RNA sequence: UGGGCUACACACGUGCUACAAUGGGAAGUACAACGAGUCGCUAGACCGCGAGGUCAUGCAAAUCUCUUAAAGCUUCUCUCAGUUCGGAUUGCAGGCUGCAACUCGCCUGCAUGAAGCCGGAAUCGCUAGUAAUCGCGGAUCAGCACGCCGCGGUGAAUACGUUC
RNA sequence: GCGGUCGCCUCCUAAAAGGUAACGGAGGCGCCCAAAGGUUCCCUCAGAAUGGUUGGAAAUCAUUCGAAGAGUGUAAAGGCA
């Protein structure tokens, strides 16, 4: 649709952008903002001239394949220089400060009873 | 994180040692204690032995290496598994 | 017959230079595409063979053989003469045209397309390209596809040797890496 | 070739959006829009955004900015 | 001096946030109390989307400030969706405090959106301004609370009865 | 006596026709097929190398080599490209 995602048709233009990876509920206000597209209108009734402008909006934007082949240049990053992160990255545990005696699911995984 | 103003942060003893040793052919490996310096262009192309609280573990340095604090580099604590 | 009309006019010429043939029957030209679609899953669900096969139709623009395992094959939980597997075999203009298709559109829209292999030849002069995945061709519809699936494209040349067929290949368009 | 086997199948056009770049060739899909071409022939066409001319490997010239280097980013950051 | 007490296949306790419509989002609008402040509380103004930065005011204080509290009430939007619920995890970029934030702080913006659809055996508190639920202050304190002490807002259901 | 065997097919024994015994050495049969029969037309295999999404030794595809190293419903011998 927009980069290759099909938003959502009936939901109102902000949520429907927002499910484009990559752009989150401020970035939505501003390109509509910029387009001067109401908020409310839903995507299904968007005129196609406003998809093109709003396709515009976001080729300057730089998301999707694009933004996570970045973050995951920096997480390549942080494990080839060998860092601490990186190891944390490596073994999949919280790497900014979190105990992990107790919690550590999100990064660990599913719990192994043992 | 760090304040912007403040400039980046290094000890004062461990930068004269570099800045003494960079017109040196061959660098050799810096002693430090210092976990706190950051990791600085000019300190690309060294092997700086880092403290890690029992002695210090030798890490070379790189142009992706710079911009992180030297403590970082060198692994406090060893954990192997259960 | 775009891609025709360039090979005729651009690349005859071309090679009857650089390899100095003393007649233009010496020149190398693409004998056929053959398009290989690999499907083991039709063991699991015939659907998936099925899918296949018409999203395999849909690119060619002919209906696919499916070709049969000649073999049993236990550890694949395969019979003899199960229907695992399709191709399609274009000739003259529809291979002219899928080619060209293939080279203009279908390789740019490939994720992070770098270019394709420069080594993916038999040794004779014959190359074969392994698509990861379809969505890459524009009649595949991009939702229609429950299961993503790849394929193996075997361009079949009368060139001796591979470079002759890898600079022919260049030379009608191809992005080597 | 055999009647009534095959998926449908019909000249049509390419013009590269970015560029504009023409050039007809067989599909099975089809298009709509219709647009004429030299010998005063109609077909339907298929716009595409990118086609070989359109796409950096091709053209010899990649938009993107190959990033910055952390040595670089350090010394506009602090000024050095 | 540096490191650890912050480890981490797992087990348990105590809490915080949630699983949504008696709700979330946007806008408006109203009512507290307890306590703290000298190099500290800090008004107002400038810059900053924000964290805050700058200038600068009053106050050793029923005199100035922290401090226009949140639920509330009134409009708009969302429409039962693992979602405009969720806010874990993670990348980038900042703010501060401090000689110093990597081991190893808090906070903010952008980016992402994890498990989670009301919880097995069993188990905890409470008989009224109580439970439930909502904020506010403070002690420690350069920096750091979902904990502790205290304060105030709204505000129930039930008690047949002593067999277990 | 116990065990084995009893009819039929294939090989060796069997001494280059045929036949030829042993409680000699090896295996098969008590069916199957409505095409796996008839005829007309057409086709040539097994493997190996090289290349190739899922896919791996090995599924499917292509080129080359490859005279049989395959297949011939069912044992063996003979025979068949
Ligand atoms: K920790
Ligand atoms: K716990
Ligand atoms: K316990
Ligand atoms: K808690
Ligand atoms: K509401
Ligand atoms: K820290
Ligand atoms: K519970
Ligand atoms: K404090
Ligand atoms: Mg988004
Ligand atoms: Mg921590
Ligand atoms: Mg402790
Ligand atoms: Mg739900
Ligand atoms: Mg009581
Ligand atoms: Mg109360
Ligand atoms: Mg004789
Ligand atoms: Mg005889
Ligand atoms: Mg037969």
């Amino acid at each position: 649709r927009i980069a290759g995602v099909d938003i959502p048709r009936d939901k109102r233009v902000v949520v429907s952008l927002t499910y484009i990876y990559g752009i989150g509920n401020t970035t939505a206000k501003k390109v509509l903002a910029n387009v001067g597209v109401s908020e409310d209108v839903r995507v299904r009734d968007l005129t196609n001239e406003q998809t093109d402008a709003i396709r515009a909006e976001i080729d300057k934007l730089k998301v999707e394949g694009d933004l996570r082949r970045e973050v995951n240049l920096n997480i390549k990053r942080l494990m080839e220089i060998g860092s601490y992160r990186g190891i944390r990255h490596r073994r999949g545990l919280p790497t900014r400060g979190q105990n992990t005696k107790n919690n550590a699911r999100t990064r660990k995984g599913p719990t192994k009873t043992v | 994180g760090r304040s912007l103003k403040k400039g980046p942060f290094v000890d004062d003893h461990l930068m004269k040692k570099v800045e003494a040793q960079q017109g040196a052919e061959k660098k050799k490996v810096i002693k430090t204690w210092s976990r706190r310096s950051t990791i600085f262009p000019s300190f690309v192309g060294f092997t700086i032995a880092v403290y890690d609280g029992r002695k210090h573990v030798p890490v070379y340095i790189q142009e992706d290496m710079v911009g992180h604090k030297l403590g970082e580099f060198a692994p406090t604590r060893t954990y192997r598994g259960h | 017959n775009r891609l025709k009309e360039k090979y005729i006019k651009e690349v005859t010429p071309s090679l009857v230079e650089k390899f100095n043939y003393s007649s233009v029957m010496q020149t190398p030209k693409v004998d056929k595409i053959v398009i290989n679609m690999g499907v083991g899953d039709a063991v699991s669900n015939a659907k998936n063979l099925d899918k296949a096969v018409e999203e395999l139709a849909l690119i060619t623009g002919q209906k696919p053989l499916i070709t049969k395992a000649k073999k049993s094959i236990a550890g694949f939980r395969l019979r003899e003469g199960m229907p695992i597997g399709a191709k399609v075999t274009l000739r003259g203009e529809r291979m002219y045209e899928f080619l060209d298709k293939l080279v203009t559109v279908s390789l740019p829209r490939v994720r992070d397309f770098h270019g394709v292999s420069k080594k993916a030849f038999d040794g004779r002069g014959n190359y074969t390209l392994g698509i990861k995945e379809q969505l890459i061709f524009p009649e595949v519809d991009y939702d229609l596809v429950d299961k993503v699936r790849g394929m193996d494209i075997v361009i079949v040349t009368t060139a001796n040797t591979d470079e002759e067929s890898r600079e022919l290949l260049a030379q009608l368009g191809m992005p080597f890496q | 070739m055999k009647q009534d086997i095959h998926p449908n199948y019909q000249p049509v056009v390419f013009m590269d959006s970015t560029t504009g770049f023409k050039f007809l060739s067989g599909s099975t899909k089809g298009s709509s829009e219709t647009v004429e071409w030299e010998d005063g022939n109609t077909y339907p066409l298929l716009r595409v955004e990118v086609t070989s001319d359109s796409h950096p490997f091709y053209t010899g010239r990649q938009k993107f900015t190959q990033a910055d280097g952390r040595v670089d980013r350090f010394n506009k950051k602090y000024g050095l």
